[PDB]
RNA sequence: AUGCCCCGUGUGGCGAAAGGGAAGCCGGUUAAUAUUCCGGCACCUGGAUGUGGGUUUUGCGCGGCAACGCAACUGAAC
RNA sequence: UUUUUUUACUUAUUCAAUGAAGCGGGGCUGGACUUGCGUCCAACUUCUGGAGUUAAGG
C-alpha cells in the first residue's frame, strides 16, 4: 500500500535517452557511436515518449535500458581507455622531443595506418552478433556493398590505403571463392552499377559494385562512421572467407605477388592453392577490349566456368594471348563508337543477358554498331498490377483502354420521336463498338452509384481510412495506366 | 591507375572539374583517338603521341599530407600520400 | 585465421531484436537500358531538376545509354551508402503489423433498392407561390392539401 | 527579394527596460580559493619590496640567447635508460669477447646536473657556463648561486625554466645545469656562447642586480597616481 | 552533437499513532478478532497496452451578448 | 645614519554587501564652463495593480 511517484516505473525505466546512456556509460559520442555500430545497437521508438521523459521530441532518440547495460559489460571500454591514455603519452614524448620513445610506445599503440587492419580485435563482437553462420550468409550485402566501395575509393585519414589494398585483398578472395564454386547465379547491369547475386549455402547475397570511376567526393560525408563500418565488415569478410575456403578445401589466405599486384593482374595475381550456370560458356574463348570492364568481365566468365579469357595487355596481365591475330579466340568483347571471321564480335550486354536467361542469345541482334534489346533485371518477381514488360500488352490491359485503342484502330425515346416527325413531314461495327462501350460506361456508372452508397453507410474514421486506400490505389493504378499508354505509343510507332 | 581512379580531375576551360565520366574526357581529347579513362591511363602509362596532351588535360593530383631520385621508392611514397 | 563458429548450438531470436529494412531490389527501371515505357518525357526530366530535393519520391530518374562507356557514374553513390549507414544505427527500428486487406472488405452489403421498392424516384408537381425561401411544408391528414411557410410571411394553402 | 512579414525588433539595453544580455563576466568570477591564493600571492610579491639577492631573479636571459645556448646543450644531453642499457649491453658483448672496455668505450661528456654536483664543480672551478632555473621553490636553493659564481669567476646566467633544463637532463625539473667541458669541434661554439652570455647578461645585469625590486602598484591605484601627478602638474 | 551549450538555488538527515495527509460500507460470523474473516456492493493509487470514440486532406473541436457550457479539445523550456 | 611630530600610499589587519553583474582607464554622443579645448557630468525606463523570458535584424 505504499504510494508511488509516477515517473519511477515503467516504460521510463525500459527506455532512456541517448544523452543520458552517453553520460551513464561514461563515453565520448564517437566512442559510442562505434560502440553502437560494432554491437550492433539502435535506437528503437517507445510507445508514449511523454512516458519516458517529459520533455520529449519527436527529435529524440531512446535506447533500450539492457543494451546499454549490455555495452557497460562490453570489454572494448578497457581498450579504448588504454588506447586514450597512450595517446596522451605519445603526445608528451613529441612535446617532450624524445621520438625513440615515441616510437616505441606507437610500435604499442598499433596503429590502423601502419598495420593495415582495424585497431581493435572485434573476433568476440562478430561472434555475438552472429551466433550461426547462416545469419552471417544472411547479413553480408551491406559488407560486400561497403568494401567494394571502399576498394574504389581513394584513402583519407581516417581510411589507410593500406587498410584499402587489404580490402582488395579479402574481396578478391571471396570472387575466387565465387568462381571456384559457381556460388552466383544472377547477374544486372544498371546505372547504379553491377548488382551481383550468389546462393551461398542456399542464402541469396546481392551487392553492388560502382563501374570504374573517379568516384565524387562532394558535399559532406564522414569516414570516420564509414571506417568505423569498414573495420566491422573487414573482420567478418576475413573470417567468412575462411571459413569457405576451409569448406571448399582451398588453403587461405590465397598468396598473391606484389609484382603481380603492381602490374595488375589482381584476380589472376591472386592464386589459390588446391590444399546449367557451369555449362554456359563451358568451352569458349572470349577476348575483351579496352573499353570492356575486364574483371566484371573475367569474374562472371570464370563463374559461368569459361576456361579460358584473354584482354588486350595494357588493360592487365596474367591473361590468354592479348593478340586479336591469335586464331584461339573465339568470341571478342568489345564497344567501340580485325574482321576474324572466327571471332564472333558481340556485347557485354549479351554476357549479361546471356548469363541471366541461360539461353545464350545469338550475336545478330548484338552485333557491334546494331541497337540491343532492352536489358532486364532478374532480380523482379513479377505481381498483379505491378505490371510485366515481357506481358503482351494484349494480355494486360483494362477493358476501358482496350475499347479505347479498337475504336482509334476501327476509326484508322426522343431518337424515336425525331424519326417519326421525320417520317411524318464496318459502320455498322463501329457503332456497335460504341454501343458495348456505352454499356460499359453505365456499368462503371453503377458500379460507383454502388460505392457511394457503401461509402455513405461507412463510420467516419473507417470512412477516412477507406478514403485513404483509394487514393493509394488510384496513384498506383494511374502509373500503370500511364506506363501502358506510353507503351501503346511506342507499340504504334 | 590507382592514382587516375583516384585523384583524377579535367582541366578544361579554365575549370577544374573531376573525371566522372568517360563522355567529359571523350569530349575534351575527341579527335586523338583518346575517349575513356582508361585509355587516358593507358597513354599515360605507355609513352605515345597524345602523352603530352594527357598530361596537360590532366590536372596536378594534389596528394594528402603524410603523416635524391628514388629508382623504384616512389611506389611507397605515392601509396601512403593518396 | 580460425573460423568463429567451433561449436554451433541453436538459439532462439529475443523478439526484442528488430531487423533492419532490407533494401528494395533493383527493378526494371534501374537498368542503363530499359523497356522504352520507363522512359519520362523531357517535361518529366525538367520538373525534377526545378524540384526541390528529398520531395521527389524515388531517388533515380528512368536514363536510357547506348555506350557502357557512355554510361556516367551517380555523383551521389558514396552518399546513399552514407546514408544507409546512418539509417543502421541512428534511424528507429519499429515492428509494425502494416493492413494489407481489400479495401471493399470495409463496405457493408447493401440490397438492391428495386428489392425495396416503392419509393418516390422524380419530382411531378412543383409550387410557385413565395418569393422569398420556403420555410416550412405541411400535408393535410386527408392528404389533399399543402400548407406551406415563407420568407414573405404569407401561409399559402395548395392542392 | 525579402519577405514583407520580416522585420526587425531592437531590443534596448538600458536601465530598467530589458533584461540584460549575457555578457563576459570571467573578471567577477567568484574563484576557488587556490586560484584566488596563487593570484594574490603573486600580487603580495609585487607590491612587497624585494631585497637584491631575490630581486636579481628576474632578469633573465633573452629568447635569441637562450635559443642559442639550448643549442649547445642539446648536443650534450644525458643518455636515456634505453640508450644506456644498449651501451651496457654493447659493452658486455665485447667483455665477453674479452676485448677491453678502454677500448671500447670512451670518455663521456655531458650536461652536468644536480643541485650539489653543480656546486662541486663550481667551487672546484671546473664548471665552464653555470645556467641556473627562473622559478626554483624554495628560493634559497639558488639565492647564493650568482654570488658564488661571481666569487669563483665562473660566468652564469640566469634562463627560464627548470622545466625546460629538466627537458634536457630527461627528468621533469632541474634547478641548474652546468657545461664543464666539451668535444674538440664545439669548443669555438662554447667560447663564443660563454662571450654572448656575458656581453649580453652580465654587463646588463651589473646595474640592476644590486637594486631592490617590487614597489609596484595596482592598475586603479597606479590610475589614481597619474590622476594626481597630472592634477599636480596643471596646479 | 574525442567536444559544446544552458541555469542558479542551494545543500544532508532525524523530529507529531492529537498537526498536514490517495482510497470501504452494510449485513453476518467466534469461546475469544474483526471498517482486517465470510457474503454482497464499492473505491483509490501506480503501471503496461488494445478497442471504440475525438481531431486532421486548409493541423490542432464547437456553442452563448455575457457570467459560462459541452465525452474529449496539441502543448517543451521558462 | 639614527630619535620625535604629522601626512600621504596599500599589500598586512579590521568592517560591510552580493547569485562576487557592470569597477577603473580610454573611445562615441550631448550639455556646460573654460581656455580658445582642458575639465566635470550626463547618457537608459514616471498618469495606469497588464505583459516583459527561447534574439529580431545587418
Amino acid at each position: 500500500g505504499k504510494a508511488k511517484k509516477k515517473g519511477k516505473s515503467g516504460a521510463a525505466r525500459n527506455y532512456m535517452t541517448r544523452t543520458q546512456a552517453v553520460k551513464k556509460l561514461q563515453l565520448s559520442l564517437p566512442d559510442f557511436r562505434k560502440l553502437c555500430i560494432w554491437k550492433g545497437i539502435y535506437p528503437r521508438e517507445p510507445r508514449d515518449r511523454r512516458k519516458v521523459n517529459k520533455s520529449a521530441t519527436a527529435s529524440t532518440t531512446f535506447y533500450y535500458t539492457k543494451d546499454i547495460q549490455y555495452l557497460l559489460h562490453e570489454p572494448l571500454l578497457q581498450k579504448f581507455r588504454e588506447q586514450k591514455a597512450l595517446e596522451k603519452k605519445i603526445s608528451r614524448a613529441l612535446g617532450r622531443g624524445d621520438v625513440s620513445n615515441a616510437a616505441r610506445l606507437e610500435r604499442n599503440a598499433n596503429l590502423p595506418e601502419k598495420t593495415g587492419k582495424p585497431r581493435y580485435t572485434l573476433n568476440h563482437i562478430i561472434r555475438e552478433r552472429y551466433p550461426t553462420f547462416q545469419d552471417a550468409l544472411r547479413d553480408l550485402d551491406d559488407c560486400l556493398s561497403m568494401l567494394f566501395l571502399f576498394a574504389n575509393l581513394p584513402s583519407t585519414t581516417a581510411v589507410p590505403a593500406k587498410m584499402i589494398a587489404r580490402c582488395e585483398r579479402l574481396c578478391h578472395e571471396f570472387q575466387h571463392y565465387l568462381i571456384v564454386t559457381h556460388s552466383l547465379r544472377k547477374s544486372f547491369l544498371s546505372i547504379k552499377g553491377i548488382y551481383y547475386q550468389a546462393n551461398i549455402q542456399g542464402e541469396d547475397i546481392l551487392w553492388l559494385v560502382p563501374y570504374k570511376f573517379n568516384q565524387r567526393i562532394v558535399g559532406d560525408v564522414d569516414f570516420r562512421i564509414m571506417g568505423t563500418f569498414v573495420e566491422f565488415y573487414m573482420t567478418l569478410l576475413g573470417f567468412v572467407n575462411y571459413r569457405l575456403y576451409t569448406s571448399i578445401g582451398l588453403k587461405y589466405p590465397p598468396k598473391f605477388d606484389q609484382v603481380k599486384d603492381d602490374q595488375g593482374a589482381e584476380l589472376a595475381a591472386f592464386s589459390l592453392e588446391g590444399l546449367d550456370p557451369s555449362q554456359l560458356f563451358a568451352n569458349f574463348t572470349f577476348f575483351l577490349s579496352r573499353e570492356t570492364p575486364r574483371q566484371p568481365l573475367e569474374f562472371i566468365l570464370r563463374a559461368f566456368g569459361c576456361k579460358r579469357i584473354g584482354w588486350d595487355a595494357v588493360l592487365g596481365e596474367g591473361a590468354f594471348t592479348t593478340d586479336e591475330s591469335d586464331p584461339r579466340i573465339t568470341h571478342q568483347i568489345i564497344d567501340r563508337p580485325g574482321r576474324y571471321p572466327g571471332r564472333i564480335y558481340v556485347q557485354p550486354q549479351w554476357v549479361w543477358d546471356s548469363i541471366n536467361d541461360e539461353e545464350l542469345k545469338p550475336p545478330e541482334l548484338y552485333a557491334p554498331g546494331a541497337q540491343l534489346p532492352p536489358h532486364l533485371s532478374p532480380f523482379v518477381k513479377p505481381t498483379q498490377g505491378q505490371y510485366d514488360p515481357t506481358k503482351p500488352l494484349e494480355e494486360q490491359q483494362t477493358e476501358a483502354e482496350a475499347l479505347e485503342a479498337e475504336l482509334e484502330d476501327a476509326q484508322a425515346e426522343a431518337t424515336l420521336e425525331r424519326q417519326r416527325e421525320l417520317e411524318a413531314e464496318l459502320d455498322p461495327k463501329v457503332k456497335a463498338k460504341l454501343e458495348a462501350k456505352k454499356a460499359l460506361e453505365r456499368k462503371k456508372k453503377q458500379e460507383a452509384e454502388e460505392l457511394e452508397r457503401a461509402k455513405g453507410m461507412l463510420s467516419k474514421k473507417k470512412r477516412k481510412l477507406f478514403e485513404q486506400m483509394q487514393y493509394s490505389n488510384a496513384k498506383k493504378n494511374a502509373e500503370d495506366a500511364k506506363l501502358r499508354a506510353k507503351r501503346r505509343r511506342i507499340e504504334k510507332e | 591507375r590507382e592514382l587516375i581512379y583516384k585523384r583524377g580531375y579535367g582541366k578544361v576551360n579554365g575549370q577544374r572539374i573531376p573525371l566522372t565520366d568517360n563522355a567529359i574526357i571523350e569530349e575534351n581529347l575527341g579527335k586523338y583517338g583518346i575517349i575513356c579513362i582508361e585509355d587516358l591511363i593507358h597513354e599515360i602509362f605507355t609513352v605515345g603521341p597524345n602523352f603530352k596532351q594527357a598530361a596537360n588535360f590532366l590536372w596536378p593530383f594534389k596528394l594528402s599530407n603524410p603523416n635524391g631520385n628514388r629508382e623504384e621508392h616512389i611506389n611507397a611514397l605515392i601509396r601512403a600520400m593518396n | 585465421f580460425y573460423d568463429l563458429w567451433q561449436n554451433e548450438e541453436p538459439q532462439p531470436p529475443n523478439p526484442m531484436h528488430i531487423p533492419a529494412p532490407k533494401l528494395p531490389p533493383p527493378g526494371y527501371d534501374l537498368s542503363y537500358n530499359p523497356p522504352p515505357e520507363y522512359l519520362p518525357t523531357k517535361e518529366e526530366r525538367e520538373e525534377w531538376e526545378k524540384m526541390d530535393p528529398e520531395d521527389r519520391e524515388k531517388d533515380y530518374l528512368p536514363t536510357k545509354y547506348d555506350s557502357l562507356r557512355k554510361v556516367p557514374a551517380w555523383g551521389n553513390f558514396v552518399k546513399e551508402r552514407f546514408e544507409r549507414c546512418m539509417d543502421l544505427y541512428l534511424a528507429p527500428r519499429v515492428r509494425k503489423n502494416r493492413l494489407n486487406i481489400d479495401p471493399n472488405s470495409l463496405l457493408p452489403k447493401l440490397p438492391s433498392p428495386d428489392e425495396l421498392k416503392p419509393f418516390p424516384t422524380v419530382q411531378q408537381t412543383i409550387f410557385r407561390g413565395h418569393e422569398g425561401r420556403v420555410r416550412s411544408v405541411a400535408i393535410d391528414p386527408t392528404g389533399v392539401a399543402l400548407a406551406t411557410g415563407g420568407d414573405d410571411g404569407t401561409v399559402r394553402v395548395w392542392e | 527579394p525579402k519577405n514583407p512579414l520580416l522585420e526587425k525588433r531592437p531590443r534596448n539595453f538600458g536601465i530598467g527596460q530589458d533584461i540584460q544580455p549575457k555578457r563576459n563576466l570571467s573578471r567577477m568570477v567568484k574563484w576557488p580559493e587556490y586560484i584566488r591564493l596563487q593570484r594574490q600571492k603573486k600580487i603580495l610579491r609585487m607590491r612587497l619590496k624585494v631585497p637584491p639577492a631575490i630581486a636579481q631573479f628576474q632578469y633573465t636571459l633573452d629568447k635569441n640567447l637562450a635559443a642559442q645556448a639550448f643549442k649547445l646543450l642539446n648536443k650534450y644531453r644525458p643518455e636515456t635508460k634505453q640508450e644506456k642499457k644498449e651501451r651496457l649491453l654493447r659493452e658486455a658483448t665485447a667483455i665477453k669477447e674479452g676485448k677491453k672496455k678502454e677500448d671500447v668505450s670512451k670518455k663521456p661528456y655531458t650536461v652536468k646536473y644536480g643541485l650539489n654536483h653543480v656546486v662541486g664543480l663550481i667551487e672546484n672551478k671546473k664548471a665552464s657556463l653555470v645556467l641556473i632555473a627562473n622559478d626554483v621553490d624554495p628560493i634559497e636553493l639558488v639565492v647564493f648561486l650568482p654570488a658564488l659564481c661571481r666569487k669563483m669567476g665562473i660566468p652564469y646566467a640566469i634562463i627560464k625554466g627548470k622545466a625546460r633544463l629538466g627537458t634536457l637532463v630527461h627528468k621533469k625539473t632541474a634547478a641548474v645545469v652546468a657545461i664543464t667541458e666539451v668535444r674538440s669541434e664545439d669548443k669555438n661554439e662554447l667560447a663564443k656562447l660563454i662571450s654572448a652570455v656575458k656581453e649580453g647578461y652580465l654587463e646588463k645585469v651589473e646595474d640592476t642586480r644590486k637594486r631592490w625590486g617590487g614597489g609596484i602598484m595596482g592598475f586603479k591605484a597606479q590610475k589614481r597616481e597619474e590622476k594626481r601627478k597630472k592634477s599636480l602638474e596643471t596646479a
